[PDB]
């Protein structure tokens, strides 16, 4: 129902990267 | 009476006082000194009830200690409160405008968990606002109150409701706390679709233990039978999407949901008051949850009695939101309580995030702490707040019941507009508690009431009165004071029910009250407690009423209201027939000067008081001399004492305002005459001797403040000054070298008061008058004149003026350098116009005013004062106001028996002592406990003379007027007498206003409404109906066009009438041309056609 919680949903479904992936990208 | 310099009021109360009214500013000072806990409150709480008192003010902050992140790391911890010496006095933060307040200090520990260091620092958290002795705050200056409200206590509370279909039975629960989400019977969140049974296994309870604990229950099984949910974790995933729907669950977030909502402490808030509620009725327990069920099935199955499985046994039964039982009742100490928590949970979550991103052993309790939201919690609280008011004075008893108001609005309660009628009615447990028959008039009736006058608040939030218990037929010294709980429990005996020598039952049976409430008559048997005295349901104000129960509620209502609506006369007459309170209700009201010590009176000047005590010890009181009140009415005060007088404590050194030798005088003693007069006293009209203008005996001052302040401007300074760029010497003459009033001056409407200049530019002059400047030679000012004047329709003289300067050091907000107050005051005179009235809610305005010369006039040649009309008195139900017409008779002529040989069967019931009373000598009849009908004619005759022999009243209360126009007496013998009447805040000087041109508003060009604009009336939609029904289309349309809204019409009408030419053709209403421009901002296109050529611009 909030925008809030909505953006939340959304930016939740990626993953956290480690040192190594960033580095990577 | 009981009161030391107490004057000789006489009563014809057949009973006695068993316990004096208690001090009834009270529920004010008791709530603020448990906020504070200063030791007053201490010995109180220690010498009986709990061991362990802990301050509001402690108490908020046992609930901070300590603050501890997730880490548990670092710990802030919180103690002892503490309170310097209040800033600057009362009568010092009213002149400068500051609000009266104590700064707070606090004892703040940091600890880091890992180097086990301690960092103790002393913290100011700001200033406090206090209360006064009167029980107010002064907050920016002004005098305020802060009313309590009434809400609905915690606890768990039942309601039976027939089905709106089925018309079968259904409960319908629920459960209200201190804080958090609230359920209803599993309802909860406002989330419907909710069987109770699926979360009394989401706690992890095995179907088993549904099946044990459920037993006689058959809805509890077939609940569960019906019940898909299998396993405890399915059912909190049913319970996880119902409730935080878009979030996909976790088994760690999934459990601690549930435990979070409400068994955690930090989320659902356990209430004192609803800890103690439920606890005997039945933070949260799972034991409370099953409880609660419990006591719900064993309802709707229909017994009375429930015996947990485990617990103890309690009755099953409906509860009443309206019982005063379940209804608190937040005083001030706990509003300010609340308020104060928000602050520091505000404060808390930046002590909270502060200790991650500051530097670790660099932090310390201040760096931690920002007290922005603390102080602003409370100074956001006097202000804006609908709890906090201005305090209501324009006399004593208006103030005094302002606090001891209780009203069921505000934040934490219902609003106006919803709450039904059922809150509103008088419920039986109101008794002796609050007053029904004082609210107010308009849609607040019933949502505002006052406290009555032995009423007593409890520590819990509960209102208690007092009662004398009885004991087999005998009554005991013994009083207890009982909350409506415990008053259900027991049988009230009746107030008065007759008395047996040392005390017992004489009558054969005993007026009781039941726990219904439902009256009943029973012998002296049964009964437990019984009644302090007549009139504990009244409140103050209704107590003051004589013959009070003469009067319908509806009139009485009315009169209550009034009193506190009249207005301090110069000379304060006090009732000549008046009841009980008059004494007790000036005194507590604080508008009258007491001594605190037995002694004697070194000096008396206008100025102040000084009595050298027989403690040694020298105290000194100064008056309050014409100081202007909240709404304009005067303060004056008045010594009642001479030097060499003795005096003991608690006696009346002064009068204040409204009082007279101690007792509250609202209105004069006036004679009175009941005929209807060549129709003038008309439709509640009134008419007036004009000695009561000659005389000044209805006369009453009035002080208004005016404010100007000089600021820094973009273009310069604003400068306060003489020098005024166009005017005459003459408008000047009343202004002294700043520029401001000469102290003394009369003042007219539109009179310079202050004057005062700001910068002008680029001015760019017309023509027409750069002409007459070379002509003249008056060079075009600098700066315009924006000046300070007399608003239209006011006048008198500049009594005082107070002038703070930046260039002085002063104080001021930035950008001003200069403020100048100047007082106005005025003495007025009763005119024709102004609203009268007695304590009976009979009121009427002034009609007419006649020379003494033609009055009705008794056959001495004394005329009457005020004729009232024949015809409002019969069907209003108000004849009380007949009643102290003759006693008002009485009273002012005296009396004798009756005696001998023996006293007369009337006065054998009996008035004591009152067979003598001498000419002028007041009356008390207290309320319920009055003078009696038989005993008004034995007193009707009585007792000549006027100087000569004769007797000018009869044993009917009526005497022969002799109209003093054609000078024949009146056919019929006409009712004379003494009136109590009040002059009321409601002046013509104040209510006429008129209006040709004025300002218009700046969006819509309409003339703007109120007296301070210059205002006009407004003709509304039901004022347009009328016009449309005469048909007059000219009418209508030039009240809406050219009289209001036309921005050229409205100046081509006035050139036409200035020249005499025809009044000119109407144009268009701006607010029109406005509608169609805020049509446009919502993407409709609105086009005005004409029959053609299609769009037409308005421009």
């Amino acid at each position: 129902a909030d925008s809030v919680r909505a953006y939340l949903k959304q930016i939740g479904k990626v993953a956290l990267l480690n040192a190594e992936e960033e580095v990577e990208l | 009476n009981s009161v030391p310099g107490a004057p000789n009021r006489v009563s014809f109360a057949k009973l006695r006082e068993p316990l004096e009214v208690p001090g009834l500013l009270d529920v004010q000072t008791d709530s603020f000194e448990w906020l504070v806990g200063s030791d007053r409150w201490r010995q109180a709480a220690i010498d009986r009830g709990e061991e362990n008192p802990v301050g509001g003010l402690e108490e908020v902050l046992a609930e901070l200690s300590p603050i501890e992140d997730f880490s548990g790391s670092m710990s802030l911890s919180f103690s002892d409160p503490r309170f310097d010496e209040v800033k600057a006095s009362v009568d010092e933060c009213k002149d400068k405008d500051m609000t009266y307040a104590a700064p707070l200090f606090v004892t703040a520990e940091f600890i880091n968990n890992n180097t086990g260091e301690i960092k103790s620092q002393t913290v100011f958290m700001g200033d406090f606002p206090m209360m006064t002795e009167k029980g107010t705050f002064i907050i920016n200056g002004t005098e305020r109150v802060v009313v309590s409200q009434l809400v609905r206590s915690p606890g768990v509370y039942f309601d039976e409701t027939i089905d709106k279909s089925t018309e079968k039975t259904l409960h319908s629960v629920k459960v209200i706390p201190g804080r958090g989400a609230w359920l209803e019977f599993v309802r909860i969140d406002r989330k419907r679709r909710q069987p109770v049974t699926v979360l009394l296994k989401a706690l992890g309870w095995t179907n088993e233990q549904i099946v044990e604990r459920f037993g006689f229950s058959e809805i509890m099984m077939g609940t569960l039978e019906k019940d898909t949910t299998s396993g405890t974790d399915e059912a909190l995933l049913d319970i996880y999407r119902k409730l935080r729907p878009g979030e996909p669950p976790t088994k760690e977030s999934a459990q601690t949901l549930l435990e979070n909502l409400f068994f955690k402490e930090k989320r659902y808030d356990l209430a004192r008051v609803g800890r103690y509620k439920v606890n005997k009725k039945l933070t949260l327990t799972e034991e409370d949850v099953v409880a609660t069920i419990e006591y719900l099935v064993r309802l709707h199955e229909g017994q009375t009695s429930m015996t947990v499985p485990g617990g103890v046994e309690v009755p099953v039964e409906v509860d009443d939101i309206d019982h005063f039982g379940n209804r608190r009742l937040r005083t001030v100490g706990e509003l300010i309580q609340n308020q104060i928590r928000v602050g520091l949970s505000r404060m808390e979550r930046v002590v909270r995030e502060r200790m991650t991103t500051q530097d670790v052993e660099a932090i310390t309790p201040q760096t931690l702490i920002n007290i922005r939201p603390v102080v602003a919690a409370i100074k956001e609280f006097f202000g804006t707040s609908q709890l906090s008011q201005f305090m209501d004075q324009n006399n004593p008893l208006s103030g005094l019941t302002h606090k001891r108001r209780l009203s069921a609005l505000g934040p934490g309660g219902l609003s106006r507009e919803r709450a039904g009628l059922e809150v509103r009615d008088v419920h039986p447990s109101h008794y002796g508690r609050m007053c029904p028959i004082e609210t107010p008039e308009g849609p607040n009736i019933g949502l505002i009431g006052s406290l009555s006058v032995y009423a007593r608040v409890n520590p819990f939030g509960f209102i208690e009165t007092p009662y004398r218990k009885v004991e087999n037929g005998v009554v005991t010294d013994q009083i207890d004071y009982l909350t409506a709980d415990e008053e259900d429990r027991h049988v009230v005996a009746q107030a008065n029910s007759p008395t047996d020598e040392n005390g017992r039952f004489t009558e054969d049976r005993v007026m009781v009250r039941k726990k219904g409430g439902e009256v009943e008559f029973v012998s002296a048997d049964q009964v437990d407690y019984m009644d302090v005295s007549p009139r504990q349901m009244v409140s103050v104000a209704t107590a003051m009423i004589p013959f009070l129960e003469h009067d319908d509620a509806n009139r009485a209502l009315m009169g209550a209201n009034m009193q506190r609506q009249a207005v301090p006369l110069v000379r304060s007459e006090a009732p000549l027939v008046g009841t009980g309170m008059e004494l007790r209700a000036a005194i507590d009201a604080g508008d009258v000067v007491v001594a605190d010590k037995t002694g004697v009176i070194e000096e008396v000047s206008a100025d102040y008081i000084t009595v050298m005590a027989d403690d040694g010890t020298r105290q000194s009181y100064r008056l309050r001399k014409f100081a202007r009140s909240n709404h304009g009415t005067c303060a004056n005060q008045r010594p009642i004492v001479d030097a060499g007088q003795r005096v003991e404590a608690g006696q009346v050194i002064a009068d204040g305002p409204c009082t007279q030798n101690g007792e509250m005088a609202l209105g004069k003693n006036l004679l009175v005459a009941i005929m209807p007069w060549e129709g003038h006293n008309y439709e509640d009209a009134i008419i007036l001797s004009n000695r009561l203008v000659e005389e000044d005996v209805l006369t009453s001052i009035h002080i208004e403040e005016h404010e100007i302040d000089a600021r820094d401007t973009k273009l310069g300074a604003e400068e306060i000054t003489r020098d005024i760029p166009n005017v005459s010497d003459e408008v000047l003459a009343d202004l002294d070298e700043r520029g401001i009033v000469r102290i003394g001056a009369e003042v007219r409407d539109g009179d310079i008061l202050v004057g005062k200049v700001t910068p002008k530019g680029e001015t760019e002059l017309t023509p027409e008058e750069r002409l007459l400047r070379a002509i003249f030679g008056e060079k075009a000012r600098e700066v315009r004149d924006t000046s300070l004047k007399v608003p239209h329709g006011e006048s008198g003289k500049v009594i005082g003026i107070r002038v703070f300067s930046r260039e002085d050091d002063d104080e001021l907000p930035a950008g001003v350098n200069e403020l100048v107050r100047v007082y106005v005051a005025q003495k007025r005179k009763i005119s024709d116009g102004d609203k009268l009235a007695g304590r009976h809610g009979n009121k009427g305005v002034i009609g007419k005013i006649l020379p003494v010369e033609d009055m009705p006039f008794l056959p001495d040649g004394t005329p009457v004062d005020i004729i009232l009309n024949t015809h409002g008195v019969p069907r209003r139900m108000n004849i009380g106001q007949i009643l102290e017409t003759h006693l008002g008779w009485v009273a002012k002529a005296g009396w004798n028996i009756d005696v001998a040989a023996g006293v007369p069967d009337w006065a054998s019931k009996l008035p004591e002592e009152l067979y003598s009373a001498p000419a002028d000598s007041t009356v008390a009849t207290p309320v319920f406990d009055g003078a009696q009908e038989g005993e008004l004619a034995g007193l009707l005759g009585s007792t000549l003379p006027n100087r000569d022999g004769e007797v000018m009243v009869d044993a009917d209360g009526k005497s022969t007027l002799f109209d003093g126009r054609s000078g024949e007496p009146f056919p019929y013998p006409v009712t004379v007498g003494y009136m109590y009447i009040l002059k009321l805040h409601h002046l013509v000087d104040d209510k006429i206003h008129a209006r040709s041109t004025g300002p218009y508003s700046m969006i819509t060009q309409q003339p703007l409404g109120g007296k301070a604009q210059f205002g006009g009336q407004r003709f509304g939609e039901m004022e347009c109906w009328a016009m449309q029904a005469y048909g007059a289309a000219y009418t209508l349309q030039e009240l809406l066009t050219i009289k209001s809204d036309d921005t050229v019409g409205r100046v081509k009408v006035y050139e036409a009438i200035v020249k005499g030419e025809n009044i000119p053709e109407p144009g268009i209403p701006e607010s029109f041309k406005v509608l169609l421009k805020e049509l446009q901002s919502l993407c409709l296109n609105v086009e005005v056609l004409s029959s053609d050529g299609a769009a037409i611009e308005m421009r």
